[PDB]
Formats: C-alpha cells, sequence, structure tokens
C-alpha cells in the first residue's frame, strides 16, 4: 500500500531490528537495550566501536522496487483448547418455504 | 570469536547504505536529468558525505586484520572494507593535488584553438571528417597540440608520484598497479594469483592478431594514396594528421574513404521507420522483449511507469549524456539522449544492457557494488550491442522486405568499421598500456619522454608526426580519461573479455552459423547458463569467474578470428602485392 502510508521525505518512521546474539522463543517479547558482547570487554553505557546498538530503521521510498516493497503482513493465528468454541465462522445460507 | 560479529558490521555498514548512499545516487539521478542550481548543493552536499562516511568506515577498517578470515564468501567482501587509499599522508600535498587537476580541466573545457574558433564540440570531429585541404587545417592542427602540449606537460608527472608513494602502502607496484592488479584471485592451490604476470599475459594476446592487423594495414595502403598523394610512404608508415582522430582511436569518420565496395554502403533505420509509425517509445519495447526472452528476468513495474526515456522538451537543462544509473534494491532508472539514429541504436542495447547485469548483483551488498572486477562491467553492458548490428535480425523486424536476400559481401562491410573502432584501435590502446606501465616505474628518463612514446608510435602503430617539435610536449596526455582520474585500460580489458564471452554466445543456444551474425533470440533454453555465471558477482574471485563461462581459465583471442572467420581468407587474396614490414627512419618534415 506505498501509494498511501509515504512520501518523499522519508518514510523511516517504521522500525525494525537486523540482529542478536540469542534466540528468542516465539510468544514474548523484549524492548531490552542490551549491549552488545564480542569477547574480553567490558560494557561503557554509550555507543561507539564494539558498540553496536541494534535500534535501527529501514529505508522506505515510494519508488522502492517492485519486489523490495513493503508488505503490509498480518498473520492471523487460530487457537482451541479443548473448549466450547465461540468465534463461529459464516454460516449458511438461509431459506425457508 | 568475531567472525561473525565482523560479518555483523557488514549489513550494518548497508542499512546505513541504503538510506544514505542510496540517496546520494537518487541526489545525482536528480542532477543530471534536471539541472538548476540548488540541486547541485544537495548534491555536493551528499557526494562529499559519500564519501566521508566511507571514510568514516575506514578509520575502524584498520582495526581488524586480513589473513583471520577462511570462508571465501567474507574473503572478497572484507578487502574492499579496509581500502583506505591516500588517506594516511597530510594536507601538505593531497590538497594541492586537486588544485592541479581543476587547472587541467579549465583548459580542456574551456579551450580555443585559434588565431574559425570553435571548442572542444562535437564540431572538432567535424573537421576531421568533411574537410581534406591540409593548408586551410595546419593550423588548426599544430595549434592544437601547441596550447595543450606545453601547458599540460609541467603539471602532469606530479599526479603519478603521489600514487606511487601510496601504491606500496596497498601493497601495490605504481598507479598502474592500482590499475592493472585489480585482478587478485586468492583461495586453494589453483587460485592464488600475484599481481605482477599480467605484463606477460597481454603480450602473446596480440601476437595471434598481428597478422590479421598488418593483413588490415596494408588494406588501406591502395586508396588513400589517390587522395594524398604526396604525403604517405609507399612500403612503410604513416602521417599523423590522416587517423579519422586527432589520436587515431575514432577510425569512423574515415569511412567513406576506407569503404569495401562503393556500390552499396551500410544499412541504416532512419528510412523506413517514418513510415510504420515506430519512434522512440516503440523499439525500446522491443528492447526489453530482446532483454526477457533469453532466460533473464522480467524487469520491474516501476522501469515502465518512472522512467524519463525521451527527452523532456519542458525547457530543461538535460546534459545528453547516454549513461547507466545503478541506483539499486529495485530502483532500475535509465537515461539517454533517445533519437532514431544507428549510433544510438547500438548503444541502445548498452546502457540499458547494464541494469541485466545491475539485477546481477542486486542480491549482492554495498561494498561490492560492481561486477566481478572493473573489467566485466563494461564487457556485458556490450557483449549484446555489437551483436544488435546483426543482420538477420533487421530482416525480420520489417525494416528490408523479404526478396533482399544479403550477398556474402554484405557482412565485410560493416565488420570492417567494426574492425576499424575496435580491432584497429588496438594497436594504439595497447602501446598506450606500455606506455604507462614504463614510465611509472622510472626506467626511462626525465628528458626523453617525448621521443619514447613517439618510438612506440614508429615501431608498433607506423604513424609519424609530420612537424617537428620540442621535448616538453604530453600529446599521450591529451586524453582526459588519461589525463583525470580515470582507467583506460578497462576500454581493451573491455574487448579481449567479451572476445571470450562470444565464443560462450555460441554453445549457449546452440548456434552453429557465422559467429559475427548471432542473434541469441527465438531460444529460450539459452537461459539456464545464462542464470549461472550472473548469480556468482564479485563475490567469488575473477579465477572463477571465467571457468564458469567457456571452461578454460586461460586469456585465448582465438574466438577473435573466429568472429571474423570469412574475414581472414577473403584478406589473402586482396594486399599481398605489397611487402609487410615496417622502416622506422621514414618521416614527412625531411626538409
Ligand atoms: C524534473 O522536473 C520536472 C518538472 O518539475 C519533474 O516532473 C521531474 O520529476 C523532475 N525530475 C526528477 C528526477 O525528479
Ligand atoms: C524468431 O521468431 C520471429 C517470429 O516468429 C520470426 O519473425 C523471426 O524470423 C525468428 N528468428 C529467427 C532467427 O528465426
Ligand atoms: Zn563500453
Amino acid at each position: 500500500s506505498n501509494k498511501l502510508d509515504s512520501k518523499v521525505s522519508g518514510n523511516y518512521n517504521y522500525l525494525y531490528r537486523l540482529f542478536r546474539k540469542s534466540n528468542l522463543k516465539p510468544f514474548e517479547r523484549d524492548i531490552s537495550t542490551e549491549i552488545y558482547q564480542a569477547g574480553n570487554k567490558p560494557c561503557n553505557g554509550v555507543a561507539g566501536f564494539n558498540c553496536y546498538f541494534p535500534l535501527r530503521s529501514y529505508s522506505f521510498r515510494p519508488t522502492y522496487g517492485v519486489g523490495h516493497q513493503p508488505y503490509r503482513v498480518v498473520v492471523l493465528s487460530f487457537e482451541l483448547l479443548h473448549a466450547p468454541a465461540t468465534v463461529c465462522g459464516p454460516k449458511k445460507s438461509t431459506n425457508l418455504v | 570469536l568475531t567472525e561473525e560479529n565482523a560479518k555483523t558490521f557488514l549489513n550494518n555498514f548497508n542499512q546505513e547504505a541504503e538510506d544514505l548512499s542510496y540517496q546520494s545516487s537518487l541526489a545525482s539521478w536528480n542532477y543530471n536529468t534536471n539541472i538548476t542550481e540548488e540541486n547541485a548543493q544537495k548534491m555536493s552536499e551528499a557526494a562529499a558525505k559519500w564519501s566521508a562516511f566511507y571514510e568514516e568506515q575506514s578509520k575502524t577498517a584498520q582495526s581488524f586484520s586480513l589473513q583471520e578470515i577462511q570462508t571465501p564468501i567474507i574473503k572478497r567482501q572484507l578487502q574492499a572494507l579496509q581500502q583506505s587509499g591516500s588517506s594516511a599522508l597530510s594536507a601538505d600535498k593531497n590538497k594541492q593535488l586537486n588544485t592541479i587537476l581543476n587547472t587541467m580541466s579549465t583548459i580542456y573545457s574551456t579551450g580555443k584553438v585559434c588565431n574559425e574558433c570553435l571548442l572542444l564540440e562535437p564540431g572538432l570531429d567535424e573537421i576531421m571528417a568533411t574537410s581534406t585541404d591540409y593548408n586551410s587545417r595546419l593550423w588548426a592542427w599544430e595549434g592544437w597540440r601547441a596550447e595543450v602540449g606545453k601547458q599540460l606537460r609541467p603539471l602532469y608527472e606530479e599526479y603519478v608520484v603521489l600514487k606511487n608513494e601510496m601504491a606500496r602502502a596497498n601493497n601495490y607496484n605504481d598507479y598502474g598497479d592500482y590499475w592493472r592488479g585489480d585482478y587478485e584471485a586468492e583461495g586453494a592451490d589453483g587460485y592464488n594469483y600475484n599481481r605482477n604476470q599480467l605484463i606477460e599475459d597481454v603480450e602473446r594476446t596480440f601476437a595471434e592478431i598481428k597478422p590479421l592487423y598488418e593483413h588490415l594495414h596494408a588494406y588501406v595502403r591502395r586508396k588513400l594514396m589517390d587522395t594524398y598523394p604526396s604525403y604517405i610512404s609507399p612500403t612503410g608508415c604513416l602521417p599523423a594528421h590522416l587517423l579519422g582522430d586527432m589520436w587515431g582511436r575514432f577510425w569512423t569518420n574515415l569511412y567513406p574513404l576506407t569503404v569495401p565496395f562503393a556500390q552499396k554502403p551500410n544499412i541504416d533505420v532512419t528510412d523506413a521507420m517514418m513510415n510504420q509509425g515506430w519512434d522512440a517509445e516503440r523499439i525500446f519495447q522491443e528492447a526489453e522483449k530482446f532483454f526477457v526472452s533469453v532466460g533473464l528476468p522480467h524487469m520491474t513495474q516501476g522501469f515502465w511507469a518512472n522512467s524519463m526515456l525521451t527527452e523532456p522538451a519542458d525547457g530543461r537543462k538535460v546534459v545528453c549524456h547516454p549513461t547507466a544509473w545503478d541506483l539499486g534494491h529495485g530502483d532500475f532508472r535509465i537515461k539517454m539522449c533517445t533519437k532514431v539514429t544507428m549510433d544510438n541504436f547500438l548503444t541502445a542495447h548498452h546502457e540499458m544492457g547494464h541494469i541485466q547485469y545491475d539485477m546481477a548483483y542486486a542480491r549482492q551488498p554495498f561494498l561490492l557494488r560492481n561486477g566481478a572486477n572493473e573489467g566485466f562491467h563494461e564487457a556485458v553492458g556490450e557483449i549484446m550491442s555489437l551483436s544488435a548490428a546483426t543482420p538477420k535480425h533487421l530482416k525480420s523486424i520489417g525494416l528490408l522486405p523479404s526478396d533482399f536476400q544479403e550477398d556474402s559481401e554484405t557482412e565485410i562491410n560493416f565488420l570492417l568499421k567494426q574492425a576499424l573502432t575496435i580491432v584497429g584501435t588496438l594497436p594504439f590502446t595497447y602501446m598506450l598500456e606500455k606506455w604507462r606501465w614504463m614510465v611509472f616505474r622510472g626506467e626511462i628518463p626525465k628528458e626523453q619522454w617525448m621521443k619514447k612514446w613517439w618510438e612506440m608510435k614508429r615501431e608498433i602503430v607506423g604513424v609519424v608526426e609530420p612537424l617537428p617539435h620540442d621535448e616538453t610536449y604530453c600529446d599521450p596526455a591529451s586524453l582526459f580519461h588519461v589525463s583525470n582520474d580515470y582507467s583506460f585500460i578497462r576500454y581493451y580489458t573491455r574487448t579481449i573479455y567479451q572476445f571470450q564471452f562470444q565464443e560462450a554466445l555460441c554453445q549457449a543456444a546452440k548456434y552453429n552459423g557465422s559467429l559475427h551474425k548471432c542473434d541469441i533470440s527465438n531460444s529460450t533454453e539459452a537461459g539456464q547458463k545464462l542464470l549461472k555465471m550472473l548469480s556468482l558477482g564479485n563475490s567469488e574471485p575473477w579465477t572463477k569467474a571465467l571457468e564458469n563461462v567457456v571452461g578454460a581459465r586461460n586469456m585465448d583471442v582465438k574466438p577473435l578470428l573466429n568472429y571474423f572467420q570469412p574475414l581472414f581468407d577473403w584478406l589473402k587474396e586482396q594486399n599481398r602485392n605489397s611487402f609487410v614490414g615496417w622502416n622506422t627512419e621514414w618521416s614527412p618534415y625531411a626538409d
């Protein structure tokens, strides 16, 4: 939907994350500001060399390719817990004689 | 272990390159299309930060090593990271160097040659084509190099010693080794290449083409005597003012005076496209179907809607330069000063051919944002350009009627000007390679620099100056590619790379006819091999970049004679009524 949610002055408001040392298990979150540890190094608390802080941002442009485009991804998930079901789907057609 | 953390800084530098360097290419995309006085200011503000942020990563580049890398994917990914440049010395002599290159550029841009006083405009090549009198053109000839040769002499070689000082800091022999030693290859036992072997590697490439050249150089001696009898030696050399160009690398203007048969010249495309209605918007659509029917992927949709193909007639200042713009990441754009002429049609597949090579390294990051080296970038742009003059495509498109049958001599005509444009240019350019490969070292002394470039011109090229001059001339420095920061060896390396690419052009589509009349279209099974060589890019060394193409990993110019196989057997019975050889004592000014 790049025709509506972008401008030529820079749509870098949508941020992202490239890498981290650990592996996040699904169904939790982290807004943790954690320092990169390469090896024999202490923590300083400020950015610099080998303190690669992972606050990143994309490069959204309206003309930015046709395959490198913003895809608004909505992953809709369905759960059952052996319970009486509440969410019903679209029902059958109703006719009467 | 910091092997993956050294990997982490690579795509961390690209994410600050997809928004910093990509707009600086987009700002330069904006300027040569739209020239305003404020468009240059954010051009200069972005292009300086383009270098300075690349200098910002050069400060942290020397903190890591180079021999602690085992896997070959980061072996070439990291050598471009540690390329410092000339930043180790202070501002005592580097800041003075750009003040030399600007005053050498103002004399070449605002140069006037008069006592009929004209700029370095295309008109400079216009008196060289049409006018044939010498006395009205003698003052324009000697006064051309009287205002350039004396001028740029005491400023040129102070530009070379600065890079020869910094070459051994980059483990190079000279500034020529920055031009010639860029073909590094490391890896296994058969992968290791050292730098100083290309000098012998280029000698025997022309040893098999010199019997073709003197067969073609004695071809032109028969008929130019009918136009200038009292100037040219009979069985020897040639004066310097009848070359079709001031340096003799453009032998295209002289072609009405060296045509094989005067009964039928070459076929142009400017007469019949005015009848069917195919203007400048039409054949570019068939140029895209020529690019996607050979297995290569389709063009982007933004290439159709957001591109500027045709000259904007809204009072727009356009540079009118055919150039391919590599923006990257699907921002595939083009500008070309488009008309319907044949020279525009041969380059119609050139800069448009680069985008299909830009999608070869579209997967490749910013540090390796070129071809497999500096040589294969311009070769694949020209691998479809020399095949664009194939006559079987010109008959099938519908310009000539079907009853026009192409004779055996019809191929001989345009392959001659093809031979005079590149193959005739190699004896001028190959001596220019050993020009800078020996003046940069220092075996030739200070005050004999004039005659040795002429001594290479009497023996190899056979071109003698007709007026006597003094030692303080810089006629090899009269090219703006040679004088300023441009590589000229990429012009000759473009030939010998695509000369072997025309060999793999034959077995890819299962071709069996004459190799100069090649058309890769009407075949989709050719493309399954074409996606093998372009998918590797610069991530693999250049010793692997030749193996997947032909199968041999050596330089071979035997497919050049396979490219002109009807021209060699025809040429034997033409100029045998002459003596072959060279006389290095003839001079026109022996008064
Ligand atoms: C150049 O200016 C014209 C008219 O203002 C505009 O349509 C065009 O997009 C401009 N070029 C670029 C590359 O923005
Ligand atoms: C390729 O196909 C087109 C359309 O069928 C035809 O006009 C053209 O002659 C063919 N080319 C060759 C080399 O057969
Ligand atoms: Zn080229």
